């Protein structure tokens, strides 16, 4: 059972604890004022100041691991391609409608970053077991990447009419989005993620681990490439620091056990 | 170029200093609240403020350049995720 709500203070620092090495100054806090799952997964900055975290570097260390916790545990289901590219219909829908002479707004250029930021899961699922050696999904990836590139590079200035051409991206990257979502009948896109309990007794894969602390297996039985490590012996590491999760799976001794997050 | 997540504050105080030049009253916050590469990518509007950059005109321009880094950063991983979707 995987319920991050029902988490005790103690699983709250243990798993605070592989975040950073920042976090080891404030375990005690969290421990002493009772810190569990379900505070946790809705904590604020200020209950972070409560706690003696004043340092906002620090807070955006455990803001954006609970960020990537709290997808994990309420929104398994939806962790597929067609989800994801409501997330980007929604983000750029939402630039559109803010759109709404030669300077661009710093508030609009927040919202094209955060436009931006959809893609990389989309795009990041695109290049992975099923759909990475699917042409049709490849030319999507292309699509969707290209018109990404049209947004950030306008708002960079880098590419005289700055705001129709924003607005005509957004519509543009709405319309690619919809795509999955109104025009693709392969059920794969809907299909929910499951998590799958895999023991091994020797494990000759690598661990390629994002900057936000996704970790997945690259270089390789019941494991694939691009499954997802969500916990070790039962520890969640989801968020924490490529080098603390290597330390615990070698200190894992010969018998390991992993949850795997599986790929459609 | 390296790439801004593995900034460290350091990393972070140098590049304050290039585009936030006219505004070196402020340096020493990113410091202090140990504003790292990753911490830069996160910083909002709300964020300087209870940093402690009250001005408006202030926070304006450095939350610009924050937001400008951020789209440097995106063409950069952009074009990273292109190459990875040809090879």
């Amino acid at each position: 059972y995987i319920n991050i709500a029902e988490w005790t203070p103690d699983q709250v620092t243990d798993w605070i604890k592989g975040l950073d090495e920042s976090m080891k100054g404030y375990l005690y806090e969290f421990s002493k004022q009772e810190i569990g799952g379900r505070a946790l997964l809705n904590i604020r900055p200020y209950e972070l100041e409560n706690l003696g975290m004043l340092r906002i570097g620090h807070q955006e260390i455990v803001l954006e691991a609970v960020e990537n916790l709290r997808n994990f545990h309420y929104h398994l289901k939806n962790d597929n391609l067609q989800f994801m590219a409501l997330h980007v219909a929604t983000a750029a829908k939402n630039l559109h409608r803010e759109l709404a002479s030669t300077k661009i707004d710093t508030r609009i250029l927040h919202d094209i970053t955060r436009t931006i930021a959809t893609l990389k899961p989309l795009v990041g699922s695109l290049e992975r077991t099923p759909f990475r050696k699917q042409e049709m999904y490849r030319e999507y990836c292309g699509n969707v990447l290209k018109c990404g590139l049209e947004l950030a590079t306008i708002a960079h200035r880098d590419r005289l009419q700055p705001v129709p051409a924003i607005r005509q991206s957004a519509e543009r990257l709405e319309n690619l989005a919809n795509f999955v979502i109104q025009d693709i009948s392969d059920p794969m896109v809907l299909q929910p993620a499951s998590l799958n309990l895999v023991t091994l007794k020797k494990l000759g894969f690598n661990i390629e681990s994002s900057y936000n602390g996704i970790h997945r297996v690259t270089d390789i039985g019941k494991i694939e490439d691009g499954d997802e490590i969500v916990q070790i012996n039962y520890q969640t590491v989801v968020g924490w620091q490529h080098r603390t999760v290597l330390e615990h799976l070698r200190e894992a001794l010969p018998d390991v056990v992993l949850t795997v997050k599986k790929r459609p | 170029p390296k790439a801004v997540y593995l900034w460290t504050v350091s990393d972070v105080l140098k590049w304050y200093r290039r585009h936030c030049g006219e505004y070196t009253q402020y340096e020493q916050l990113f410091a202090q609240h140990d504003i790292t590469g990753r911490a830069l990518l996160r910083i909002t509007d709300s964020s300087l403020q209870r940093m402690g950059v009250t001005d408006n005109r202030d926070r304006e321009a450095i939350w610009r350049e924050i937001v400008k880094q951020r789209l440097k950063t995106d063409i950069m991983e952009i074009r990273d995720m292109e190459r990875l979707n040809i090879y």
